[PDB]
């Protein structure tokens, strides 16, 4: 009983979400009509953690979707899995998303505001416990940017004890959808790093680049590029939903990673990943995962670990597996790369084991860790930033919602800090 | 007749009490449901018109390895109030188990906890286990010796707890929660033993031939040493030897009762059809630092009086022939002040072997509990790994917002000072 | 796969047809070269039917068509044949062409 | 007690848990050939996480015993034969069939019947009335709890046929009963409601 | 044995008590030949209280049918049920409304009252016990708030023991159909204050506001307002009908709920109203039908209580359902809410559990409450009728009739110190 209550956001949040939704509803075995057909009792165990009971045998998730234009969710009513969300969890607008921050978080966000946090409310206290709340929203965009940042106030006012983890997708430094992201991503970091316990960074150029590499496609899809993303959701909340030799829910991950309040930024990786015609070459052990765990080309955050150095991490396992063998991998891999870990932490590397493996996998792991390379994401934005501040005339539309021209050296004022935060503890 | 009450905190705990049960279950020859196809009433009690109910509690701040039992095999054995699980566990912090969440379930514990006793006209004693790196088992178990204390006062309090592990870890904030557990437990505690995963997963792959072994068979290896420490009390024998006569034998001083285990023989099905097993084949195994459950070397340090317990086949004549052996070795040490340094005790009662078992079905054993100067090497490691985490202050924010004053970070980093103190002043001979 | 064999020598050649997000590296499955049937002799005309399997390098491969001239000159050696079975449907390219069956299907 | 049906539920035990066992059975063998110690094997069995039971353990041991030494088990061949329950590892070989998705996954009714007539003139439904019981969401409850709920709805029928009932919906993995289609086939015969 | 017969004046009774009587005749298993067709026994217990038998097995209603003009009784016998009805029941004259009330009260009211009442004592002297009467008629028209009232004292200066229940549309400020509907209620309050023993207020503007939020339909008609005041009047009767474990009558109601023999207008509730394409999805549970009647949106009376306080409060539920859970909720609902109940009377709230569930519906809920938030309703028209009487607008029409002006002032003097008898109370 520590349920967790799900918030998408925008074209990027919903879209995931839709993805995601599938994963889980295989996992543990729901019909798309909304009524279990599954295989065994321990998925019945723990589904109240993601799913609520309707009288006659019929399971809806705590899924809440939000955005400012009807587009986006008649798409998702039209999906396969479009019957089992709850018809009344819908939040739209009426207005066009306008990627533009400050429309979003000032003139259509308060009126969407308090619609959307009666919504949140129903769920909220409707279960015996709720352990936190989880997000999933685009910075680069408009709506998921702007509204995303002002719920995510909200919320810690309201329910201040409540892990506010967050998955978050992080504009593309070479080539990207969108001219304004500069200013939507810089003015969203300052809201992110005071209110936000956890954020996972993902960016699309390093999903592409494993569907090339490790996956052997042709033409990688928003379909496939979303599966990738979505099957980490899934594994950091496992420990959870099924038992194993060793539990580690979110407040413990928090807790061990998180050395500072405000160094809390996260890189996320999985393993296994195969092509389709190498599955049948490759043996899997556990040293097979741990060497994909740790490897720079499996990072879903377009930042090199060998650049920076470590302060902590965290590997999760699923599968009956020899608890011997995790942990000494553990001890090799700290001593065998002194080099990239910080002396003034020893045993930077936390370990879990969780006893059911998703369907057809007998063994996977997630990796989530915590480095000094996001130096290297916020030193692009800022550049850019630099470039198009001087410029004083794109901020013209977003002066005509009413944001002052100083908050943009406020967002530039507060980040600079947090890549300066990061300098220092490197020593 | 003269029971014992067993408490268990932790998923380390119930993990390993899960496995002791299963023990007594099959040593005594009762079935999971709690019939029958002596000394039952010292770890059973009669009630239900065939049926036995363990004296056992169970405790944890999250369900998930307790429902395990509720809803495993052996779950018609034990009373529903025996399993106590709390909402949300204590997330690797001994802030948040032992001031928040750890009150809040404190005074229903010590409830059940006494009600067992009522029971019990015979309680000589309370055996405990914790897991140090775990949020429950250091913060949580601290409040609960806390109270124990002053509930009961004279009453036994052994413990046997997982120490941290030399270079094997699992949590980061491990080294912070075993020294605030640490000062808990000296003041408390009767007589705490300590074991280490590092040096079982050594013992469980070289001796009993395992490539890969898992917390299971780990458990398994820790249940047959409280059988044979509690075989005393429960079966026949020609030299008993009681709680009482443990504790005085082993603590020369208050805080230096800490002792170190080992068992002998350890040995697989097939390693067994060629050896005797003779008396003095298996005491002179238990001496090797390989054996030894926890890693240290005992030739770093000295040893101070010694326990040996016996089972089955064994005959006096040859445990004194083996122990005067013994004290020929030079490579073991002895101060000068305990010429004596020894305690038998003979029991007629075999160990028993499990079904899906891990060990062959010897004819005779002998366990030790020795306190020895090594185990000051233990806290040397611990409190270097410290110092460096409490220099740039890396995890301090999370205890304090959770209770704790931070003058309680150096407080029981004075107390470990002056345990250092205790053995390296003992240790030297005058 | 498809199966092309020589006339002029004996030898034989498979080439897998390449097909949109495989996947798997495809194109020539089996250089050409003379085959040695799992009894040490050569492959010949006389071995192909059509609706029999067919195995070579410890795979098995099943027959199911041939080519019009391929027909018309197994005609001339009374080799000839149709059989109903058409190839088993890939699960997985079921399952990815009901995906971009989701893309662009209906709205009407 | 018997080869099959433990052979049959061990592989059931796999498909739900996802387990291999040439990962634990492999380890022993130091000179791959396919055959180790009964006692590693018994090791490995507990290892592997399935509760095996003594019975099950020499029934197994007896017929997988080897030919060539004394109390070998040919571990090989075992871990071969729950292996080939999911699928041969000679579809190279076209023939065989795999399981694909759908391959792996008159006193009674009188007593429901006559239930049934009492759900009907009264507008009930069960299903959210045992839930009080089933803690943990197995839907499987202890005999004296079924029972005693059938008369807190008030339906006082006779002491043996509510144990016959007990004795066919029974559950056989927990020995309760199972009210999950309980409710579905009482719900059923009422019919619209 | 507890007969009620059942009076119905006007356009608006003979539509809404037509649609009443198809929920009854579907509820104990009526066929529309006048016939039993049914399902269970437990129906032929208690059909007595609203039923007679016509010899050969024909089952006709206790139902007494009101109007000035023949076109209203015309759209009733051709309906579904028209033929259930007994011929002789139908009275009616031969001439128009006129919509006054002065012409309904003294013209036509006196010919027609004498005709009806020997009709109603045909039914009222022809059961073994009368607990009480029944009366739907619309307060903004000529027809039922004219001879409504009339007809109400002659009731009670003949049977001042039997309960004259009453349902009442109130004309709906800025919305209603006609000019002249703030005179007609006026006059017609006064009589309703001193003889009728309970009154309910209904609002055609909260209907429509219900159907709306609640229901989802886009095309609201009368066949579906009408439908839902059927609930609440049939709720209402149905610990009269069905046995239960804590009866609860209509005297009972008018004991608890009435502290002032003045103060005895009500507001209805009714729960669990679900959309069509949301009922699926939704928990009905005990709390949650508790969540629907307190809503303040849910009641048929467009009165906000918040802006009021309550003085008593009685729900009735109606499934089988745990008494603990049902006696939990009062408490926890009034203690929450202290701040909108009256500290010298404690248990504010009442309660009863009847049995039998309506048709399609587990389990279902009905309130009746009394709150100062009347006096929101009366200010409106009393406002109203002001502005009228300022430049003495239509009154020469009401003049002809026979109506001396001096009752105009009579009528509004009486309201106005009914508006004033709710503000002492507050205190
Ligand atoms: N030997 C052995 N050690 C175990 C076992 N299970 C857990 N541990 C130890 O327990 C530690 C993990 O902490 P927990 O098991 O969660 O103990 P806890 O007190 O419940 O901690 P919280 O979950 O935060 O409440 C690890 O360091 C393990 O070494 C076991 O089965 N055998
Ligand atoms: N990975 C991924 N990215 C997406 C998907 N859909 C949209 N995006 C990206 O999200 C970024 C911002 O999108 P936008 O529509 O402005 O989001 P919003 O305005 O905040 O709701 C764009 O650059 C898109 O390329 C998807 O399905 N997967
Ligand atoms: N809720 C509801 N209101 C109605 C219905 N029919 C009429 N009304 C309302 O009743 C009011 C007056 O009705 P009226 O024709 O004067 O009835 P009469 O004077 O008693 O015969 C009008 O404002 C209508 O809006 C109905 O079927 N349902
Ligand atoms: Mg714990």
């Amino acid at each position: 009983v520590r349920e967790i209550v799900h918030i998408q956001a925008g074209q990027c949040g919903n879209q995931i979400g839709a993805k995601f939704w599938e994963v889980i509803s295989d996992e543990h075995g729901i019909d798309p009509t909304g009524s279990y057909h599954g295989d065994s009792d321990l998925q019945l165990e723990r589904i109240n953690v993601y799913y609520n009971e309707a009288t006659g045998g019929k399971y809806v998730p705590r899924a809440i979707l939000v955005d400012l234009e009807p587009g986006t969710m008649d798409s998702v009513r039209a999906g396969q899995f479009g019957q089992l969300f709850r018809p009344d969890n819908f939040v739209f607008g009426q207005s066009g998303a306008g990627n533009n921050w400050a429309k979003g978080y000032y003139t259509e966000g308060q009126e969407l505001c308090e619609s959307i946090l009666d919504v949140i409310r129903k769920e909220a206290e409707s279960c015996d416990c709720l352990q936190g709340f989880q997000l999933v929203h685009s910075l680069g965009g408009g709506t998921g940017a702007g509204l995303g940042t002002l719920l995510l106030n909200k919320l810690r006012e309201e329910y201040p004890d409540r892990i506010l983890s967050t998955y978050s997708i992080v504009p593309s430094p070479k080539v990207s959808d969108t001219v304004v992201e500069p200013y939507n991503c810089t003015l969203s970091v300052h809201q992110l790093v005071e209110s936000a316990d956890e954020v996972f960074c993902i960016d699309n150029e390093a999903l592409y680049d494993i569907c090339f590499r490790t996956l052997k496609l042709t033409t990688p899809t928003y379909g496939d590029l979303n599966h990738l993303v979505s099957m980490v959701m899934s594994g950091t909340t496992c420990a959870l939903r099924f038992p194993g030799q060793l539990n580690s829910d979110l407040r413990k991950l928090a807790v061990n990673l998180v050395p500072f309040p405000r160094l809390h930024f996260f890189i996320v990786g999985f393993a296994p990943l195969t092509s389709r015609g190498s599955q049948q070459y490759r043996a899997l052990t556990v040293p097979e995962l741990t060497s994909q765990l740790f490897d720079n080309k499996n990072m879903m955050a377009a930042c090199d670990p060998r650049r920076g150095v470590y302060l902590t991490a965290s590997a999760h396992f699923r599968g009956r597996m020899s608890s011997k063998e995790v942990d000494e991998q553990m001890l090799n891999i700290q001593a065998r790369n002194t080099s990239y870990f910080v002396e003034w932490i020893p045993s930077n590397v936390k370990s879990a084991i969780c006893d059911i493996p998703p369907r057809g996998l007998k063994m996977a792991a997630t990796f989530i860790g915590n480095t000094t390379a996001f130096r290297e994401l916020f030193t692009r934005v800022d550049s850019q930033f630099q470039k198009m501040y001087a410029r004083r005339a794109f901020i013209h539309w977003y002066v005509n919602e009413g944001l002052e021209t100083v908050e943009f050296d406020e967002a530039r004022s507060n980040m600079t800090d947090l890549i300066q935060e990061y300098e220092m503890y490197e020593t | 007749m003269r029971e014992v009450i067993s408490i268990h905190v932790g998923q380390a705990g119930v993990q390993i009490g899960n496995g002791c049960w299963e023990l007594y279950c099959l040593e005594h020859g009762i079935q999971p449901d709690g019939q029958l196809p002596d000394a039952f009433n010292t770890f059973f009690s009669e009630t239900g018109a065939g049926k036995h109910v363990p004296r056992a509690v169970f405790v944890d701040l999250e369900p998930t390895v307790v429902d395990e039992v509720r809803t495993g095999t052996y779950r018609q054995l034990f009373h529903p109030e025996q399993l106590i699980s709390g909402k949300e566990d204590a997330a690797n912090n001994y802030a948040r188990g032992h001031y928040t969440v750890g009150k809040e379930i404190i005074d229903l514990t010590l409830d059940r906890i006494r009600k067992l006793a009522d029971q019990c006209t015979g309680l000589q004693g309370f055996l405990i286990f914790h897991s140090f790196g775990g949020g429950t088992g250091a913060g949580f178990g601290s409040l609960l010796l806390e109270r124990l204390s002053v509930d009961y006062g004279k009453k036994s309090k052994l413990e046997f707890t997982v120490y941290p592990s030399p270079q094997v870890s699992t949590a980061i904030v491990e080294p912070y929660n075993s020294i605030l557990a640490t000062h808990s437990m000296i003041d408390h505690s009767d007589c705490a033993f300590m074991v280490d995963n590092e040096a079982l997963y050594d013992l469980c792959r070289r001796a009993l031939d395992i490539e890969r072994p898992t917390y299971t068979n780990l458990n398994r290896l820790i249940g047959q040493v409280v059988s044979s420490l509690t075989a005393s009390l429960r079966f026949d024998g020609a030299l008993n030897v009681d709680f009482t006569e443990f504790q005085t034998n082993l603590v020369p001083y208050a805080r230096i009762h800490f002792p170190i285990c080992s068992y002998a023989p350890v040995i697989s099905a097939e390693k067994a059809y060629h050896e005797q097993l003779s008396v003095a084949e298996i005491t002179n195994s238990l001496f090797e630092p390989a054996n030894m459950m926890v890693k240290c070397d005992p030739r770093h340090g000295k040893y101070m009086a010694c326990t040996l317990l016996y089972r089955g086949d064994v005959v006096p004549k040859d445990v004194s022939a083996a122990v005067a052996t013994i004290k020929t070795k030079r490579t073991i040490q002895f101060v000068d002040w305990c010429p004596t340094g020894f305690k038998m005790g003979i029991n007629y009662q075999p160990p028993t072997v499990v079904p899906g078992g891990d060990l062959a079905k010897v004819q005779r054993a002998v366990c030790m509990l020795a306190n020895t100067t090594a185990i000051a090497e233990a806290w040397s490691r611990l409190d270097h790994k410290f110092d460096l985490m409490y220099a740039k202050r890396a995890f301090v924010h999370w205890y304090v917002g959770e209770g704790m004053e931070e003058a309680e970070f150096p407080e029981a980093r004075e107390d470990l000072a002056l345990l250092e103190k205790d053995y390296d002043e003992v240790a030297a001979e005058s | 796969v498809k199966i092309l064999f020589f006339l002029e020598d004996d030898t034989i050649e498979i080439v897998e047809p390449r097909v949109k997000n495989s996947g798997i590296p495809q194109g020539t499955f089996l250089r050409r070269h003379r085959a040695k049937k799992d009894d040490d002799s050569y492959v010949n005309v006389g071995d192909f039917h059509i609706g029999e399997e067919f195995s070579l390098y410890g795979r098995v491969y099943f027959i199911q068509e041939a080519d019009k001239f391929t027909h018309e000159f197994l005609d001339k050696l009374n080799r000839d044949g149709r059989t109903d079975e058409t190839i088993p449907d890939d699960p997985y390219i079921q399952k990815r062409t009901l995906v971009e069956y989701n893309e662009t299907h209906r709205n009407r | 007690d018997n080869i099959d049906d433990l052979l049959i539920e061990m592989h059931k035990w796999c498909l739900i848990n996802s387990v291999l066992f040439a990962e634990f059975l492999g380890q022993f063998d130091t000179h791959n050939n396919g055959e180790i110690t009964a006692e590693h094997f018994r090791t490995g069995i507990t290892i592997s996480g399935y509760k095996l039971t003594d019975k099950e353990f020499q029934v197994l041991k007896d017929y997988y015993a080897s030919e060539t030494k004394k109390d070998y088990v040919k571990w090989r061949q075992f871990d071969k034969d729950v292996k080939e329950m999911t699928v041969p590892l000679d579809l190279e070989k076209t023939p065989q069939f795999n399981p694909l998705t759908q391959a792996e996954l008159p006193k009674v009714q009188e007593i429901v019947k006559e239930i049934s007539k009492f759900v009907r003139k009264r507008r009930l439904s069960l299903i959210e009335q045992f839930k009080d019981f089933d803690k943990l969401n197995h839907k499987k409850v202890n005999a004296s709890h079924f029972t005693r709920i059938l008369q807190l709805i008030g339906c006082y029928l006779s002491k043996d046929r509510i144990d016959e009932l007990c004795s066919f919906y029974n559950d056989p993995y927990t020995k309760f009963v199972d009210y999950g289609k309980f409710c579905a086939d009482v719900d059923e015969m009422t019919g619209q409601l």
